[PDB]
């Protein structure tokens, strides 16, 4: 009769950077979604594949929660089929994604006067990330023909930057916290279902 | 912010015309699309183009749209008699809690008939109104095409702007446009001078009318 | 089929408060987002505010942020807008639109598909002045307004509110040659128009002309003679 | 707006180690390389090296390959430059500048620059100044204007603040630059030109304040 | 490094071309040459970045050219606010910045001014503390070139002379100081001393006696 640790993810103290998003596997508990789609606190609750009304009355095999923080002008890229820097180098969603993406502003908990450089993100890479691929390498990206072999300079950059979060930025540059709940349907007796 | 548009574009039937909606680094500089709406005279705005490249059902094949850099462009090839309306461009903005912004608006009118020469006439205040502590000069213009006319009021050697008003050009049953301009002042200000005048300008053609006691 | 009808429109002196409603039918009102779009008389469109699927994402314009309050109730499939502290600029025509995505937001939206269905429109006029009757003055011909053997003369109505006013000549016996132009807003916030007639000057000294003005807001019925 | 601030001037001894801090404010601190440029007194510019405040790498010149250290601190957005094993040729002004962009494409110019910090390496210890009144005479006056002043000698380090009547007298004051003697002690003189009448009826007092030696001394310049 | 001329002088309204000669690995590969200006006692200001483009707030009087392996800075319409130190810099192929030898622009057109010399003897407190210092102050001269000499009644004084470098005042003129350190016995042993200044062939002497 245990309850799913939904509060441990949404009310968490700190979120990981977008480049290395956190991952939480939820199972063996009863899921009560009435709190989610009736909270009036999330600024985005898009669902692809199902609807918030029917989502509660449908059994799920497994569920994964990927939480991160991205700037305001990059929340429109977390969707199946979209492209961009975040959609090819940081977080790539599959084309047959069946799940939901919650998002809410956090301009009062992830900001500080002078700049907050604790949230990193990848900018340069060789190829595009596969669906649900994680990369935490910090090697020097090579853009030219000459091999830099680990020294920075011309044609050799650092593939990790960070946003300058400040409390005086526009809504496009404000740090929004995003949580993607994916439902990987497999062959299982549906251990987790709603009332 | 706001989106800039040309105030008026015209042409002949069977000719390609284009309207340009220029944004900024926030409106179109980001990955925000731009939509095009068409509003007929006296009706609610209709969705003409969505997503800056697609087209909803009902819209013919003539209307096209394409964006580049920080500016979009709508194109109409082969104008008809059904494409005289207003056109607006819309996109989102992300700045200090940005909001949806619209374009200035472009009035597309097909030149079915060529230009003409308008007739103008000034009427001064009557004696009943002169004694009624009220005065107004009216400069009326009729039979002009298209609808682009300005009127300026001038005393003996100086253009005046206190009390000017001009009505929006309206259409009559003969397909020609008419309008009027009012200069409302007190009787003593008019009686204390020698002459007044209304000057009308339509497509460069300038006509004068002077009134004196 | 998708239609939105807005009620609750009228004239209110500045400073008061109004409530503009908007119903919906023929689609799932529970999902799509709603927006308010106002347009000044003879001007371009303008955004007002917007809600999206819940009270979580609510946006307001940069000029009506602290005045207008938008709400909605999914039970009756309708939305509301409570305006207060109105000024001389709120007079416009309002439409309640909807988004083109099922669960699109308003504060950081994915701007795609635009707004498909628009409302018919509801007028909101804010005039501090009170209603009164029109003043009529005759515009008589002279030696300067003679051209083409046809002289023009008429009657000018001014300083009335609100629209409209009916003007006739010779109690309807004279039909050809009449020209009535729409009234224009004055500086004091009222209307003024003129009804003119162009007649051959050969009948100026034989037949007298009478202009009749009728106005319902003040029950004004006035006949005036226009003589040289 | 963007800006860079440095620390105050420093004075050390041969064999010590100096550490200059540079704080950037007004832009993304971790998106632009930080260069250091050293300039000797009366000499051309010299390039020391750059540091990346994003990852932590740094590249120094061949001359300073062994006795320099560039570190970063993103919590307070500062960059530290430590110079160890100082010598007599290491006295200079150290500017910190914003260099290239994160991809070496857009920005390739040093802008903006810091305010400039001085590092004076010397062997002489902190010594209090000595004030002496250069009094006027009948031979040091011509046309009704006589010159008189105060000489500050044998002090270290720089600078010193000389005023006249708490800043009241300003018409005709001249404080010459401080010379460097063969013993490491500085000496300067501040003079004023005054009509002869105010030389006979007004007594001038010069106030010398040396902050590094917390000294404040008044001296009355009377006719000899 | 980059070789620049020592000093260039020109008349107002004319044009001066400063040539910064680099290396096939500095100016031959990349086109990132920059020209900075530094005033006496201030931080170097960025004047030209991008051998063609000029940042906001800069006038059109300055321009930059490049042909082969040698950059050039063309200054037209000389004024009084142009005399400063100009430095050319560039980025090598190994991601390393290199500066030039520095060029000094001396705008010709200023008049010649004779120096004013003030000579002060050692005070009574100086000899009361077993010390003696003679002071010779030079002010309001141009250009910044002057030699100093100390003369006893018939002899030169070379040991015990401390002379600073000429520095520019606020009114675009120069000034300097010289100190002669001696013991009270040597000060009271001779009859008189003199400070002599030499500037552009002219000489000015000032004598003092107890
Ligand atoms: C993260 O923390 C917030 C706040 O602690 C959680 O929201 C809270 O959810 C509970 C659910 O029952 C709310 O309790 C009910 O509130 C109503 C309204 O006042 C009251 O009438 C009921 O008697 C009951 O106490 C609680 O109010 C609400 N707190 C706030 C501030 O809204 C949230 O659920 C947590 N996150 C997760 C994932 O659970």
């Amino acid at each position: 009769t245990n309850l799913c640790p939904f509060g441990e993810v949404f009310n968490a103290t700190r979120f990981a950077s977008v480049y290395a998003w956190n991952r939480k596997r939820i199972s063996n508990c009863v899921a009560d979604y009435s709190v989610l789609y009736n909270s009036a606190s999330f600024s985005t609750f898009k669902c692809y594949g199902v609807s918030p009304t029917k989502l509660n009355d449908l059994c799920f095999t497994n569920v994964y929660a990927d939480s991160f923080v991205i700037r305001g002008d990059e929340v429109r890229q977390i969707a199946p089929g979209q492209t961009g820097k975040i959609a090819d180098y940081n977080y790539k969603l599959p084309d047959d994604f069946t799940g939901c993406v919650i998002a809410w502003n956090s301009n009062n908990l992830d900001s500080k006067v002078g700049g907050n450089y604790n949230y990193l993100y990848r900018l340069f890479r060789k190829s595009n990330l596969k669906p649900f691929e994680r990369d935490i390498s910090t090697e020097i990206y090579q853009a030219g023909s000459t091999p830099c072999n680990g020294v920075e300079g011309f044609n050799c950059y650092f593939p990790l930057q960070s946003y300058g979060f400040q409390p005086t930025n526009g809504v496009g540059y404000q740090p929004y916290r995003v949580v993607v709940l994916s439902f990987e349907l497999l062959h299982a007796p549906a251990t987790v279902c709603g009332p | 912010s706001v989106l800039t548009q040309p105030p008026s574009v015209s042409g002949a039937p069977g000719q390609r015309v284009t309207i340009s909606c220029t944004g900024s680094s926030s409106n179109i500089g980001a990955g925000y699309d731009v939509h095009w709406y068409q509003q007929l005279p006296g009706t609610a705005p209709k969705l003409l183009i969505y997503g800056n490249s697609n087209r909803p059902s009902g819209v013919p094949d003539r209307f096209s749209g394409s964006k580049s850099g920080t500016s979009a462009s709508l194109a109409i090839t082969g104008l008809q008699a059904e494409d005289e309306a207003d056109y607006y461009c819309q996109s989102y903005d992300s700045s200090l809690s940005g909001s949806y912004v619209f374009g200035t608006g472009t009035k597309v009118t097909v030149l079915g008939q060529p230009k003409a020469a308008p007739s103008v006439t000034l009427f001064p205040p009557s004696s009943e109104e002169l004694q009624a502590n009220k005065a107004t000069l009216v400069c009326l213009i009729s039979d002009f095409y298209p609808g682009a006319v300005t009127v300026a009021w001038k005393a003996d050697s100086s253009p005046v702007k206190a009390g000017v008003e001009t009505t929006t050009p309206s259409k009559q049953s003969n397909n020609k446009y008419a309008a009027s301009s009012y200069l409302s002042l007190t009787p003593e200000q008019w009686k204390s001078h020698r002459s007044y005048s209304c000057q009308v300008t339509h497509e460069g053609s300038t006509v004068e009318k002077t009134v004196a006691p | 089929e998708v239609q939105l009808v807005e009620s609750g429109g009228g004239l209110v002196q500045p400073g008061r408060s109004l409530r503009l409603s908007c119903a919906a039918s023929g689609f799932t009102f529970d999902d799509y987002a709603m927006h308010w779009v106002r347009q000044a008389p003879g001007k371009g469109l303008e955004w007002v505010s917007g809600i999206s699927w819940n009270r979580g994402s609510i946006g307001y314009a940069d000029s009506v942020k602290g005045r207008f309050t938008i709400s909605r109730d999914n039970a009756k499939n309708s939305l509301y807008l409570q305006m207060s502290s109105l000024r001389a600029e709120d007079t416009a025509l309002y439409y309640c639109a909807k988004d083109g995505e099922r669960w699109d937001s308003v504060v950081v939206p994915s701007a795609r598909n635009g707004m498909d269905v628009w409302g018919q429109g509801t007028t909101v006029t804010v005039s501090s002045a009170s209603t009164k009757g029109p003043s009529v003055f005759p515009l008589a011909p002279s030696s300067k307004s003679t051209s083409g053997g046809t002289a023009a003369l008429g009657c000018l109505v001014k300083d009335y509110f609100p629209e409209p006013v009916t003007v006739s000549w010779n109690s309807g016996a004279l039909t050809s040659g009449v020209h009535t132009f729409p009234a224009v807003l004055q500086s004091s916030g009222l209307y003024s128009l003129s009804s003119v007639v162009t007649v051959p000057s050969s009948s100026l000294g034989t037949q007298t002309y009478i202009c009749n003005v009728n106005h319902k807001p003040s029950n004004t019925k006035v006949d005036k003679k226009v003589e040289p």
